C-alpha cells in the first residue's frame, strides 16, 4: 500500500463526520520519587465511532461513584503526535460524558506514521 | 430563462454559470447542452466514488453504488436528452414531385 | 384540473406549480407532459436518495434501493406514459383512392 | 480559453499545460484532443489508484473501485468524446450530378 | 522529444530509456512503439500479482486485482494505441481512372 | 544484442543463454522465438507456482493466482507475439498480369 | 539433443528416459512426442489431486486447483504442441498444371 | 512390451493382466485398447472414491474431486486415446480413375 | 466368459446372478446388457442418496454428490455402452449395382 | 507446500511494511540454585501487525504501575533463531512503548524452519 492512499483515506473518513475537540494531556514526570504533572491542551478534528458492543460498568464505593463504557473508538489524522501511557493520559470534554483515550493504535505504513486508530471510555 | 431551464434540466449547484452559458452557445437546442453537461457531470465520479464506494469503520458500515452504476445513470441521462433533441428535430417521411425540362 | 391530474400522475410535492404549467404548455397531451415530468423527476434521485444506498450504524442496518433501480423505474414510467400518449394519438392503417386529371 | 475548457473536460489538474497545448495542436477540434487526453489519463490510474483496490486494517476497511472499472470508465469517456467530435464533423448523405463533354 | 512523448504514453520509471530508443528506432510511428512497450509492461505482472494478489496478516487483509484484470487493462492500452496508429495511417476509399493504349 | 532483446521480450532468468540461442536459431524473426519461449515458459509454472494456489497458516493467508490463470496469460503473450510477427511479415493483396505465349 | 529437447518440452524428469525414448520412436517429430507425453503426464493427476484438492487441518487451510483445471492445462499444452507440429508440417495452397495425351 | 505400454497409457495396479491382454486382443491398435481400458477404469471410481466427496471430522476437513469430475476426466482421456487411434489409422482424401470395358 | 465379462463391465457385487443372466438372454451383445444393467443400477440411487446426500452430526460434517450427479454418471455409462455397441454394429456406406431384366 | 514458496511469502510480507528492530535477549542460566543473566542483542527486519482486538490491562500496586496490551502480533524471517521460555525473554524499543515477545510460533515446513510467527505485549 502506498502511504498517500492511507493518508487520503484517513483524511476523507475523518471529514465524512468530523468533530472538533480539545484533548488535554496531563503528563506525569518523576521528581524525587513522586510525580510532577504538566497539563497541556491540543485541538484536533476527529471522527468518533462505535467499535464494540459492551455494557456500562459502574464502580461505586466510598471514594465516589462513576460509570464508564468502553465502546467508542476514535480515528485521528497525523497532524498531532499522541502518546498515552501508564503515566500519561489524554481526555476531552465531549458532551454526553467525558471521553478518555485508553489506547492508541498508530497507523504506520513503511515506518512513516499517517494517523492513529484509537479507543475511548465515555466516563459518565 | 434558458439558463434557468438548463440548470433545472440537470443538477443545479455543481457548476458555475459561465460554463453553462458556454454550453448554451455551443449548441442551439438546450437539450444538447443538457446532454453535454450531463456527460461533464459524469466525469466527476472518478474522485467521489472511484476512490472509495464502500467503507467500514468500527461497527459502522457504509455502501454506495459503484462508479459503473453512477456513470451508467449519468450516460443514460445524457443519451436520453440526446434522443429528446433528435426527436424534437425529427420529421417524418415525405413524397415529393420531380420537374425536369423538355421541349 | 389539468395540473391536479399531472400532479397525481407525476407524484406530488417534487416540483412547484409553474414548471408543471410549463410542462403542460410544452405538449398539449397531458401524458406526454407527464412523461417529460417523470424523466426530469428521475434526476431528483441524485439528491433525495444519494449514491449511498445501504449503511449500518450501531444496531440499525438500512438497505434502500440503489439510485440505478429508482432511475430505471422512473424511465419505465416515462416510457409507459409516452406509449400511452402515442396510443391516444394512434390511428390504424388506411387505403385511399388515388386519382388524377386527364383528357 | 480552450485550455480551460479542456481542463474542465478532464477534471483539471492531472496534466500540465504543455501537454494540453500539445493535445490541442494534435487535432483542431477540442473534443478529439479531449478524447486523446482521456485515453492518456486512463494510464495514470495505475499510480493514482494502484492494483490494491480493497484493504482492511484495524477497524477500517476501504473498498475502492478496481483499476479495470476506472479505465473502463475512462475509455467510455474517450469514446463518447470521439463520437461527439464525429457528430460535429460528419454530414449527411448526398446525391450529385455528372457531366462529360461529347461531340 | 519523442522519447519524452513515449515515456508519457507509458509510465515513466519502469524501463531504461535505451531500450525505449530501441523501440523507437524499431518502428516509425511512436504509437506502435508505445503499444509494444505496453505489452512488454504487461509481461511484468507474473512476478508482482501472479505470486500473490490478495493476502491477510492478522487483522490486516489486503486485496488487489487479479493478474487477469491487470493483463486485460495492459492489453487494452496496447490495442487502443495500435488502433490509434492504424487510424492515423489509414485513408478512405477512392475512385480512380483506368486508361490503356489503343490505336 | 538479440539475446538481450529476447530476454526482455520474454521475462528473464527462467531459461539459460544457450537455450535462447537455440530459440533464435529455430526462427529468424525474434518474435516467433519469443512466442515459443513464452509457451515453454508457461510450462515452468507447474514448479514455480504449484497447484496450491491458496493457503492459510497460523495468521497468514496468501492467495496466489492459480496455474490456469498464469498459463492463460502466458498463452496470451505467445499469441500476441505471433500476431506481431505475422503483422511484421505479411503483405497486402494486389493484382498481377498474365502473359501466355502465342503465335 | 532430441532426448534433451523432449525432457525440456515435457517438464523435466517425471518419467524414465527410456519410455521417453519410446515416445521418440513412436513419432519422428519431437513435438508429437511431447504432446503424447503431456497427455500421459495428465493421466497422473488423478492420484495427486482427484482424491484431495483442498483440505484443512486445525487452523491451517490448504487449497489447490481442481483436477479439472489441471487436466485442462495439461491437455491445452498437448494440443498446443499438436498444433505446432501440424503447422510445421503444413504447406500452403498452390496451382499446378495438367498434361493429357492426344494425337 | 505392449502390456507395459498399456499400464503406462493408463495408471497401474488397478487391472490384472488378463483384462489387459483381453483388451489388446480386442483391438490391434493399442490406443483403442487403452481407450477401452480407460472407460472401464472410469467405473472403478464408484469404489475408489465413493459418492462422499467432502467430509469434516473433529478439526480435519478433506475435500475431494466429485465422482462426476473424475469420470468426466476418464471419458476425456478415453476420447483422446480414441482420437489418437483414428489419427493413426486415418488417411486423407484422394482421386481415382474409373475404366469400363467397351467395344 | 460372458457372465464374468459383464460383472467386470458393470461394477461388481450389486445384482444377483439370476438378474445378470436375465440380461444376457435379453440381448445378444453383452454391451447392450451392460447398458441396461447400468440403467437398472442407476435406479437404486433413490434410496441411497435421495433421502440424504449431505448431513452434519455434531461437529462432524459429511457431504456427497447429489442424486442428479450420480444418476447423470450412471446414465452416461449406460449411454456410452449403448453407443459403443452400436458402433461395433455400425458399418460404412456402400455402392451397389442394379440388374433389371429385359429381352 | 514447498519450502521456497513459504520463504518467498514470508520475505515478501516482511518487505511490504518492514521495521528495523533491535531485539535484546536476556537469558537466565541456573547457577548454584539461582539465576545468572547474560544479556545479548540481535537485529532483525520485522513486520508488526494487529492479531487480536484485546483490551489494555493496567496493574497498579506498591511495586509500580504498568499497563500492557496483547494486540500486536509480529512476523520475522528465518535469518535468526529465536527462543522464549520462562527463563528467557526478547524485547525491543518501539517508540510507542516497549514490545515484548510473549510467544514464538515457528513456521516449519517438512521439518525445515522458514520463519517465526510471533505475538507481543506492548508494555506502556
Amino acid at each position: 500500500i502506498n502511504i498517500d492512499r492511507r493518508r487520503k483515506d484517513i483524511i476523507r473518513t475523518i471529514n465524512i463526520n468530523p468533530t472538533n475537540i480539545t484533548i488535554t494531556s496531563i503528563k506525569k514526570t518523576e521528581i524525587d520519587g513522586a510525580f510532577e504533572e504538566t497539563e497541556t491542551e491540543i485541538k484536533c478534528v476527529v471522527r468518533i465511532f462505535n467499535e464494540k458492543t459492551a455494557e456500562k460498568q459502574i464502580s461505586s464505593e466510598k471514594q465516589g461513584t462513576f460509570s464508564s463504557i468502553r465502546t467508542y473508538g476514535m480515528l485521528v489524522s497525523n497532524d498531532v503526535i499522541l502518546e498515552v501511557n501508564s503515566r500519561d493520559s489524554l481526555e476531552f470534554e465531549c458532551i454526553y460524558g467525558r471521553m478518555k483515550i485508553v489506547n492508541i493504535y498508530p497507523q504506520i505504513v513503511k515506518g512513516e506514521l499517517c494517523g492513529y486508530q484509537c479507543s475511548l471510555e465515555r466516563i459518565d | 430563462e434558458k439558463l434557468r431551464l438548463l440548470l433545472n434540466d440537470k443538477d443545479k449547484k455543481s457548476f458555475t454559470d459561465e460554463e453553462l452559458n458556454l454550453f448554451l452557445e455551443e449548441a442551439d437546442c438546450i437539450y444538447c447542452a443538457a446532454s453535454q453537461g450531463w456527460i461533464l457531470k459524469s466525469l466527476q465520479y472518478e474522485n467521489t466514488v472511484g476512490e472509495m464506494y464502500e467503507y467500514k469503520v468500527g461497527q459502522e458500515t457504509y455502501k454506495s453504488s459503484s462508479i459503473k452504476d453512477l456513470v451508467s445513470v449519468a450516460y443514460q441521462n445524457a443519451d436520453k436528452f440526446k434522443d429528446m433533441c433528435t426527436n424534437k428535430k425529427e420529421k417524418g417521411s415525405f413524397m415529393l414531385g420531380i420537374s425536369t425540362e423538355f421541349e
